[PDB]
C-alpha cells in the first residue's frame, strides 16, 4: 500500500532539507560581515562651521551632512505648509516616528540652526549637491533630478521621501554624537 | 531537420576516432548546415556578437592578471596595468570600447529579429534564449564599469543595487545582501569581480543553446518562407551548405566590422566613454555630469521619466494603496520594458513572419527604432523641460508598440503575398 | 552645471598622424616642476617615465638628478630619503589641489549639440584644451553682475563651468549669466614666470600650452605607441577584408 | 548505441517544446541509457568527482567574492574569511579539504580503470579525456594552494614554476614568463588567481565530453563483457536503465562519502593540511618542513629521488653531453610518469578486458598500487638513508609495470574463461 | 631539523564535543596581556572578538575599556589615538618575536609513528600542546654537553626543535643529542606571576595551559561553531544515507 | 588557372600573418613589465656583521646571502680540490665567465672573508638554509637535499650549479653595491 509510497517522500524531504541548509550559507555569506556589523560611532568638531556653510562626514560608508542654515534657509523652510509636501512624514531618528515633517522636526535644536541628516538622496542612494541648489533653496540630486528644500524634504523628482536624519544630539557645545 | 549529406570517415585516424566519439560528425554536420541563398548583410551580427565573446573574455582573462579588486589598489592597478603592462593599454581600451561594439551588435541583431519576424513560431526558444543572454549581458557589463573604481563606477553601483530597495517589503534586506554593509564599498567590488568573471562563461552556456536552437528549426530569411523539405532536390535549391559560401561571407563582414572597431580603439578610444572615470571614486560626491554608459541610456531613460507628477504614476499610485510610488513604477517601468519586449512571440498576433510584406507594420517599427535612437539621446540630457516630455513620449510609445499597435495589427492589417519559395526570391 | 567654450589650440599629438613635440614636453615639464607642483602631484606617474619613449625623452642620468629633489619615506625604512626614478611624483601638497596624473583625459572641452556628441567626434575629447583654457581664461575684471559680491578666496574663470556663482549672476530661473564661474585655484602663470634654457617664449600663452600637452603624456604616456598599433591594425584588416571579398566574389559566381 | 526506447513527448509543454528544442529529448535518452546490472561498489568515484567540481566551483565563487589577491592583503584577507565572514570559516575548509576529496576520488576511479580494463578499446578516448583532466586538476590544485600566500603556498609556486626553467634552451625564458619577473612575487599571485578561476571550467567542459565519451560506448562493467546489442530482448537481460536503478545507487553512495567528509571538515579540517601555510609569506626563508600537499607526493618522491648520484642519472648525463642532467632527468621522470599511465590502452597487449581473469595480472597490479601508497608515504620523508633507495625501488616498478610488465604480459598470460554474458554474472 | 615530544595536555576544547572554557579564556587572556603582549602581538585577532559568542564573551562596555590601553595611529588622521574595539591587537613590538594570532595552528606537536601521521589523527596536531610544552619547558640546568658552550643572549628549551645547538651536542654525523635546541625567547613564566582575580592558581603549569587555550581560540575563535555544524551535517546525512539505503533496496528487490 | 589558386594562399597567409600579431600581445602581457624590468642597484651596511653571521637581503625580490666566514669556513673552501667538485665553474658575475671554482674566485676579496651570492637553490629556487648547515659544512636546501659547502659550490643532491654570485664590489669600508 502507502508503505513503500512514503519511503520515497521521506527521502526526498530529508534530501529537500540538506540542500537548503547547504544553500542558505552560500546566501548568507554575501550578508554584512562582523566587521561591517560591527556598527561605531563618531564625533565632529563644529567650531569651524560658519553659517552657509555644508560639512560632509563620512559615517558608516556613506556620507552624513552637518549643514549651518542661514537666516534665508530658516525663514524658507518654516513657511512650507504641511500639505504642500511630498511626504508629511518628518523621518527623524530623534523624535517619534509619526512626527510631521515640520521644519522644526527636521532639526536637531529648537532653534534650527543645525540641520543634520544622511546625505543620501532616498530615489536611489546618489548624494545630492548642496550650497543652496535645485530648485527649493535645498538641495539637487543630479542622478535623476530630485529636489529638496533647505531643511531636506523632498519637493520634486523619482526620491519617495524626505531625507532621513539619523540618530544626533549635540554632546555639548561644539560635538554632536552620530548614532 | 533539413534534407543533407552526411559525414563518413576517410582517413585511418578518422575511422579510429569515429567509432569512440563522433565529435568530427558534430563539426561536420553544424558547420555544412543547409542556410538559405537569399541571406542579407543583416544576417552576419551573430558571428561578430560571437567573436565579441571571444574577445571579451581573452582580454578580459588577461585584464584579471594584472588588476586587484581592492578599493585602495582597483584603481591604481588599472593605471598599472596602462602604463606598466606590455601592451595593457590596449588590452584595456579592447576590453572597454569592446564592451560597445558587443553592444551595437546585440541591437541591431535585435531589431533584424524584431522586423522579419524571427522570435515567430517555431522561433520561440532562440529568442527566449536571446533575452536571457541580454539580461547577463547588461548585468555583467555593469559589473565590469565598476571594477574600475572611478566615479561612474562607484555611483553607478549604488544606483543599480539601489533599484532593488524598491521592491516593497523585501527591497531593503536584498539591497543589503547585495552591498554586504549599508553603504557601496570594498565588500562590493570583490563579489562584483567574482561575478564578472562568471557570468561570461554562463553567456557562452546559453550560446550554445542559443545555436542549438535554430540549428533545430534551420534560420530565418528576408522573405520568412520555410525552405522546401518534401525532397533533397528542392531542399538545395533554397540552401547552400553554412561552410564555405556564409563562413566566408561573416568572417568578410567580420573583418569591416574589426577594421572599424580597431581604428575606433587605435585613434578614439575615449569617444564613447565618461571623462568622470577618470576621477577616483569619490563616496562623498556625485559628479554633475554623471550619465550613464551609452548602451544604458535607453533604459535609464525610461525609468528616470517617471516621476512623482507623471499623471499614470499618481494613478498607480492611488490604486496600489503608496505601494507603487514614482520611485518602485520607475524600475517596475525601465525592466517591464525588457519583459514587454520578451514577450512579443505571443503579442505579434500576425501569421506572417516576415514584417517585409506587412506595410503597416514597416510604419510603426521604423518608429520604434528612432524611438530607441530618441531614447538614446534624451538619456543624457537634463531632465528639465522639454526632455521631460520626449522621455515620456518616447517611453509610451516602447509600451504601446508591444501591447497595443502589435495585437491589433495582427487582426486588421492585410499583408502582401510572400514569394512561393526562397529560389524565386533568390533568383530576383 | 553644464559645458562651455575652450580655446582650440593647435596641439602636435592631435591628428591620426599627431605626435608629441619632444622640445614642448620638455618645457612642459619643467612649468610643472617650477609652478605647478607647489599645490598639484601626479601620484600615477612614474618619474622614470621621464626617459621611456614617446615622451620628454631625457637622459636617465637627468632623470635620476631630478628624481632627488623629492623626499620620499621608504615603506620598508619609514625614513625620509632621496627620490628615485621608481618612485611617483609627490600627491598634492595642497589637499583641495585635485591630482593632475589623469586630468588631460578626466575633462572635456567639447560638448554637445545638444548632447548629440557629435562635437567631440570631430574635435577629440579636448581636455588638454580645456586645461588650456583654464590657465587662459582668468581675467583681470569680473564680470559686472558680480563687483562686490565676489567670494573671498575664490577667482573667476572664463571656463570653469562647476564653481559657484553670486545671486546677482543668475537670471530669473537660478541659471548663471556668467560665461564662466568662480574658480579656487589662483592664477598661477604669467608672462615670464620660468626661464627656459633655450631661450623659448614664456608668455602665458606658450606655457599653458606647453604643459597641457605635458599633462597629455603623463595622462597618455603611450599615445604614439597606440596609433602605431592602430595603424598596423588598420593596414593588416584593410588587406585581409580586400582578401575576404575576392575570395567571397570568385565563390558565389558558381551559384549566381 | 545500446538498443533501447525512445522519448515520446506527452504534455502539451513538452509537445510545444520538443518541436523547437529538443532539450527534454536528450536528458531523456541521457538519463535513461541502459547501464549494465552488474557494476558494484566501484562505480560510485565518477559521481563523487562529478560533485566535488560542482562543489569546488561555488564555494570557490563564494570565497572569490572575500578573497584578495595581492601579497600585502591575500594572506589577511583570507583571516577575514575566517573570522568576520558568515561561514566564512566553513566554506574555506570545504574548499580546502574539498581538494582533498576530489583527489582521493580521482585515485580510486584511475585504479578501477587500471584493473578493469576500462581504458582498454574502443574506451580510449575516454581515457585520454580523463588524463587531459587529471593535468587541469593538477595545475587547478596547485594555483589553489598559491592563493593564501602562506609559506607552503610561496616556496611551492616557486619550485612548481621552477620545473619549466629546466627545459634546456628554452626553459629560462618560459619561467620568467611564467613569473612576470625574475622571482615569484605580486605579478604571480594576480595571474594564477585569474587561471585558478579559468580552469574548473575547462575542467567541466572537459567532464561534459569525458561524458559524452563512455556514453557514445557504454560503461563497462566488472566482467568485461559487453552487452548484447542484437536485439531489446537480450538488451534488457544485461542491463538495467540509469534512472532510477544507479541514480539513486549513486546519490546513495554520495551520501555515504559526503557523511565522511563532512565529519573530517567538522571535526578535524587541518588534519589533511600543513601547518606552516598558516605562517605568512617570508621570500627571504624556505621553511625546514617543506612538505608538498598530500595528492602530490608520489610524484613528488619520484622528481627527488633522481639525484646526481643515481647510476641511471649519470648515464643520461654522459650520453646526452650533459643536456640531461639530474634536474631535467626528475622533471622527465616526474611527468614521464604520468606520461605512461597515459599510455597504458597501447602498453596493455592482453585482449581480456577485466583484470578479475587474468591471474598474473592481478600480482603485478596490486603491487602498482602498493606502490602508489609507497610513493605518498616516502613523499613525507628525508631525503636520508633508506628513504632515498626506497623511492628509487618505488619509482623504478611504476615505468617497469607500464613499459615492461604490461607488455610482456599480454603474450605470456593464460586468463580465465570470462562469463558469456552480463546476465550471468548477475544471477550469480 | 624534526619533530619531537610535546606534553599531551587534556584540553577542555578537544574531542568532537570539547567546548571552550570561558573563564580559562580569561584567565588565558589576562596572562597573554601581562607577559605575552610586550613582545607578541595578534595582528589578525579583531579586539571585538572577545565579546562574541564562543570565546572569553567579556561585557562589550569592558572590551571598549580594554581597547583603551592600545595607542593606535589613525589612517585618516595619521595621529595617535586611544584604540577602538574595531582595531586588532597591534603587530609584535620585538621584531623577532613570532604573530601569535594562528600560532596554535602554525605549528603540530604530534608526529610520526615513522612520518606515517597516525599520532594527529587520534592526537589531534598539537599546536596548544606544542605552545604549552614550550612555556612549559625551560629548564632550570642546561644539558651536559652544553655546560660551557650556550650562545649568549639564547636559552635551552625542552619542545623547541628549530633553534641551534652547540658542536659539542651532536653526533658523530652531526645531528644534535638534545631533545630539544636553545630558543631566543627567555622562560616567560613564573610561579604566581599573575594575580588571578578568583583566586585562581598561577602556577607555571596552569597558566601555560590557560594562556595556549587562549592562542587556541584566537586561531580558532568559530571551532565550536564548526563543530555545531558537524553534529547537525553529520545527523542529516546519517538520516538521508539510511533513507537512501532502504529507498536502493526496496527498489533492486523487483531485479534481483 | 594559377590565379585563384594564389589567392587562397594569399588571403589564408594573410589571416596567419593578422593571427599571429594578435596572439603575441597576449602572451607578452605576462612577461615582465616595465617597473619590473627597471631593475635598481642597493647598498648594504656591513659594519655591524661579525665572522659566523650571515646577512640576507632582499634585492630585485629575491634573497642575496652576505656571510662573514669564519676561519673554519675559508680554510675548508681552500682545501677541496677541483676534481670533486660537482660544478667547476665559478659562476661569478664579477669575473670571466669560464673561471674555475676555486675558493679565491668565490669570494669578493682576496682574502677570502667575504662571500657574497645569491641565496636561490639552483635546484628550483628554493633558499638554502646557512649557518653552516648540510654535510659540507654550508648550506643545506630542504626542499630536496641539496648540500652546498663552505664556498656556496653544490656538492650533492639535485642541484645542478653552484649558487651564483651578482655583480657586488665594495664602495667603502664598509658598503657592498650589488648589481
Ligand atoms: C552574445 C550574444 C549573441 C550571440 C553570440 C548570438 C548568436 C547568434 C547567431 C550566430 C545567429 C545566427 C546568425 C544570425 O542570424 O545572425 C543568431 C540568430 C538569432 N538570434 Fe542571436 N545571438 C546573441 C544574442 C541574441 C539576442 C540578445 C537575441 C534576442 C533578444 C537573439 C535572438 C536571435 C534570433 C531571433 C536569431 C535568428 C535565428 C533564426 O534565424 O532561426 N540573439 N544569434
Ligand atoms: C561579455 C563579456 C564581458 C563584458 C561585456 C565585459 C565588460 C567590461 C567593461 C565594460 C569593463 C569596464 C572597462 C573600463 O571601464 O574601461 C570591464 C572591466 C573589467 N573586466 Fe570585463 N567584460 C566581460 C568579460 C570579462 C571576463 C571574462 C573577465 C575575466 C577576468 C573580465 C575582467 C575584467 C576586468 C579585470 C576588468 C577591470 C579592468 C578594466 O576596466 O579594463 N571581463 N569589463
Ligand atoms: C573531474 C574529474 C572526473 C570526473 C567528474 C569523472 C566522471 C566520470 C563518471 C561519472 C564516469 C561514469 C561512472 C564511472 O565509471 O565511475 C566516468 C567514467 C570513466 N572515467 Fe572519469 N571522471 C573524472 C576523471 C577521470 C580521470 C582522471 C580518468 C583517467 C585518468 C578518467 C577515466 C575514466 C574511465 C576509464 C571511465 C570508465 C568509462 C567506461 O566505463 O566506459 N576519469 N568518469
Ligand atoms: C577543480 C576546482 C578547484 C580546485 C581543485 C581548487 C583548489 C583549491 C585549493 C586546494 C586551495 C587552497 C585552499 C587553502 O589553502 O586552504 C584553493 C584556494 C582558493 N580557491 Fe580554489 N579550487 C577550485 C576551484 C575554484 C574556483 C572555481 C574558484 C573561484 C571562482 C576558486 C577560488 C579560490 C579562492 C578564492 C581561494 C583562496 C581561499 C582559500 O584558500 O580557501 N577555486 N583552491
Ligand atoms: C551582482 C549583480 C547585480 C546586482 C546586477 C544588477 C543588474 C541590473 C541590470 O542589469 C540586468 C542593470 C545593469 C540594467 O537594468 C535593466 C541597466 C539598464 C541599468 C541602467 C542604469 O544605469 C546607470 C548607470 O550605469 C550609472 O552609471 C554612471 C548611473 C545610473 O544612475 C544615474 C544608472 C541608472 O540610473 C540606470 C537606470
Ligand atoms: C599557470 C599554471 C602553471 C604554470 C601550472 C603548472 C602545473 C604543473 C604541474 O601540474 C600539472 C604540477 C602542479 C605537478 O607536476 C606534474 C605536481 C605533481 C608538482 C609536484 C610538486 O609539488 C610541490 C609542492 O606542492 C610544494 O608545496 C609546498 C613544494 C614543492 O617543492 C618542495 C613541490 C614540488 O617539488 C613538486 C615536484
Ligand atoms: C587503491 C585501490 C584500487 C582498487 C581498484 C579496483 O578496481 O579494485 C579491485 C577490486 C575489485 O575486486 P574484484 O572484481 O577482483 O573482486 C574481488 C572482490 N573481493 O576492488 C576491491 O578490492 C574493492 C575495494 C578496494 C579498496 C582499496
Ligand atoms: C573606418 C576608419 C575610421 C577612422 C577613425 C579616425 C578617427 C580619428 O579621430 C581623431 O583622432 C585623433 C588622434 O586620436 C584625435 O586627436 C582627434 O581629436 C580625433 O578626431
Ligand atoms: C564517520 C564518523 C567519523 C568521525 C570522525 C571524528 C574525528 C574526531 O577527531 C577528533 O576531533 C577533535 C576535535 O577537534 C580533535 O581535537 C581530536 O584531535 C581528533 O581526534
Ligand atoms: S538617485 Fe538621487 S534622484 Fe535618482
Ligand atoms: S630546490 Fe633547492 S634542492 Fe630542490
Ligand atoms: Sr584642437
Amino acid at each position: 500500500g502507502t508503505r513503500r509510497d512514503f519511503l520515497y517522500y521521506a527521502t526526498a524531504g530529508a534530501g529537500a532539507v540538506a540542500t537548503g541548509a547547504a544553500v542558505w550559507p552560500l546566501i548568507n555569506q554575501m550578508n554584512p560581515s562582523a566587521d561591517v556589523q560591527a556598527l561605531a560611532s563618531i564625533f565632529v568638531d563644529v567650531s569651524s562651521v560658519e553659517p552657509g556653510v555644508q560639512l560632509t562626514v563620512k559615517f558608516l560608508g556613506c556620507p552624513i551632512f552637518i549643514r549651518r542654515r542661514t537666516e534665508a534657509d530658516i525663514e524658507l523652510g518654516r513657511s512650507v505648509q504641511l500639505g504642500q509636501l511630498v511626504d508629511t512624514n518628518a523621518r527623524n531618528a530623534n523624535i517619534d516616528a509619526g512626527a510631521e515633517a515640520t521644519d522644526q522636526n527636521r532639526t536637531l535644536d529648537e532653534a534650527g540652526e543645525w540641520l543634520v541628516m544622511w546625505g543620501v538622496c532616498t530615489h536611489l542612494g546618489c548624494v545630492p549637491i548642496g550650497g543652496v541648489s535645485g530648485d527649493f533653496g535645498g538641495w539637487f540630486c543630479p542622478c535623476h533630478g530630485s529636489h529638496y528644500d533647505s531643511a531636506g524634504r523632498i519637493r520634486k523628482g523619482p526620491a519617495p521621501e524626505n531625507l532621513p536624519i539619523p540618530l544626533a544630539k549635540f554632546i555639548d557645545e561644539t560635538t554632536i554624537q552620530l548614532g | 531537420g533539413i534534407p543533407h549529406d552526411h559525414y563518413e570517415p576517410r582517413t585511418g585516424i578518422e575511422k579510429w576516432l569515429h567509432s569512440r566519439l563522433p565529435i568530427v560528425a558534430l563539426a561536420y554536420d553544424t558547420i555544412m548546415i543547409p542556410t538559405p541563398r537569399n541571406l542579407n548583410w543583416m544576417w552576419i551580427w551573430g558571428v561578430v556578437l560571437a567573436f565579441c565573446l571571444v574577445l571579451q573574455i581573452v582580454t578580459g582573462i588577461v585584464l584579471a592578471m594584472h588588476y586587484t579588486p581592492h578599493v585602495d589598489l582597483a584603481f591604481a592597478s588599472v593605471e598599472h596595468i596602462m602604463r606598466n603592462v606590455n601592451g595593457g593599454f590596449m588590452l584595456r581600451y579592447l576590453h572597454a570600447n569592446g564592451a560597445s561594439l558587443f553592444f551595437i551588435a546585440v541591437y541591431l541583431h535585435i531589431f533584424r529579429g524584431l522586423y522579419y519576424g524571427s522570435y515567430k513560431a517555431p522561433r520561440e526558444v532562440t529568442w527566449i534564449v536571446g533575452m536571457l543572454i541580454y539580461l547577463a549581458m547588461m548585468a555583467t557589463a555593469f559589473m565590469g564599469y565598476v571594477l574600475p573604481w572611478g566615479q561612474m563606477s562607484f555611483w553607478g553601483a549604488t544606483v543599480i543595487t539601489g533599484l532593488f530597495g524598491a521592491i516593497p517589503g523585501i527591497g531593503h534586506s536584498i539591497q543589503t545582501w547585495l552591498l554586504g554593509g549599508p553603504c557601496v564599498d570594498n565588500a562590493t567590488l570583490n563579489r562584483f569581480f567574482s561575478l564578472h568573471y562568471l557570468l561570461p562563461f554562463v553567456i557562452a552556456a546559453l550560446v550554445a543553446i542559443h545555436i542549438w536552437a535554430f540549428h533545430s528549426t534551420g534560420n530565418n530569411n528576408p522573405t520568412g518562407v520555410e525552405v522546401r523539405r518534401t525532397s533533397k532536390a528542392e531542399a538545395q535549391k533554397d540552401t547552400v551548405p553554412f561552410w564555405p559560401y556564409f563562413i566566408i561571407k561573416d568572417v568578410f563582414a567580420l573583418a569591416v566590422v574589426l577594421l572599424v572597431f580597431f581604428a575606433i580603439v587605435g585613434f578614439m578610444p575615449n569617444y564613447l566613454g565618461h571623462p568622470d572615470n577618470y576621477i577616483e571614486a569619490n563616496p562623498l560626491s556625485t559628479p554633475a555630469h554623471i550619465v550613464p554608459e551609452w548602451y544604458f541610456l535607453p533604459f535609464y531613460a525610461i525609468l528616470r521619466a517617471f516621476t512623482a507628477d507623471v499623471w499614470v504614476v499618481q494613478i498607480a499610485n492611488f490604486i496600489s494603496f503608496g505601494i507603487i510610488d514614482a520611485k518602485f513604477f520607475g524600475v517596475l517601468a525601465m525592466f517591464g520594458a525588457i519583459l514587454v519586449m520578451a514577450l512579443v512571440p505571443w503579442l505579434d498576433t500576425s501569421p506572417v513572419r516576415s514584417g517585409r510584406y506587412r506595410p503597416m507594420f514597416k510604419i510603426y517599427f521604423w518608429l520604434l527604432a528612432a524611438d530607441f535612437v530618441i531614447l538614446t539621446w534624451v538619456g543624457a540630457q537634463q531632465t528639465t523641460f522639454p526632455y521631460d516630455w520626449i522621455s515620456l513620449i518616447a517611453s509610451a510609445y516602447w509600451f504601446a508598440y508591444f501591447l497595443v499597435i502589435l495585437p491589433i495589427l495582427g487582426a486588421i492589417e492585410k499583408p502582401v503575398a510572400p514569394p512561393a519559395t526562397i529560389e524565386e526570391d533568390f533568383n530576383a | 552645471a553644464g559645458g562651455g567654450h575652450v580655446e582650440d589650440v593647435p596641439f602636435s599629438f592631435e591628428g591620426p598622424f599627431g605626435t608629441f613635440d619632444q622640445h614642448q614636453l620638455q618645457r612642459g615639464l619643467q612649468v610643472y616642476t617650477e609652478v605647478c607642483a607647489a599645490c598639484h602631484g601626479m601620484k600615477f606617474v612614474p618619474i622614470r617615465s621621464l626617459s621611456e619613449p614617446g615622451g620628454p625623452e631625457l637622459p636617465e642620468d637627468q632623470v635620476r638628478a631630478y628624481a632627488t629633489q623629492f623626499t620620499v619615506t621608504d615603506e620598508e625604512t619609514g625614513e625620509d630619503r632621496e627620490g628615485k626614478p621608481t618612485d611617483h611624483f609627490p600627491h598634492s601638497a595642497l589637499e583641495n589641489a585635485p591630482d593632475l596624473s589623469l586630468m588631460a583625459k578626466a575633462r572635456a572641452g567639447f560638448h554637445g549639440p545638444m548632447g548629440t556628441g557629435i562635437s567631440q567626434l570631430f574635435n577629440g575629447i579636448g581636455g588638454p584644451e580645456y586645461i588650456y583654457s583654464v590657465l587662459t581664461g582668468f581675467p583681470e575684471e569680473p564680470p559686472k553682475c558680480a563687483e562686490g559680491h565676489e567670494p573671498d578666496g575664490f577667482y573667476y574663470n572664463r571656463a570653469f563651468q562647476n564653481g559657484s556663482v553670486p545671486d546677482t549672476c543668475k537670471d530669473a530661473n537660478g541659471v548663471k549669466t556668467t560665461a564662466g564661474s568662480w574658480i579656487a585655484m589662483p592664477p598661477p602663470l604669467m608672462d615670464d614666470l620660468v626661464e627656459y634654457a633655450d631661450g623659448h617664449d614664456a608668455s602665458v600663452h606658450a606655457m599653458a600650452e606647453d604643459v597641457s600637452a605635458f599633462l597629455m603624456w603623463a595622462a597618455e604616456p603611450k599615445l604614439m605607441a597606440r596609433k602605431q598599433a592602430g595603424f598596423t591594425a588598420v593596414m593588416f584588416l584593410t588587406v585581409l577584408s580586400v582578401l575576404l571579398y575576392l575570395t567571397n566574389k570568385r565563390l558565389w559566381a558558381g551559384v549566381k
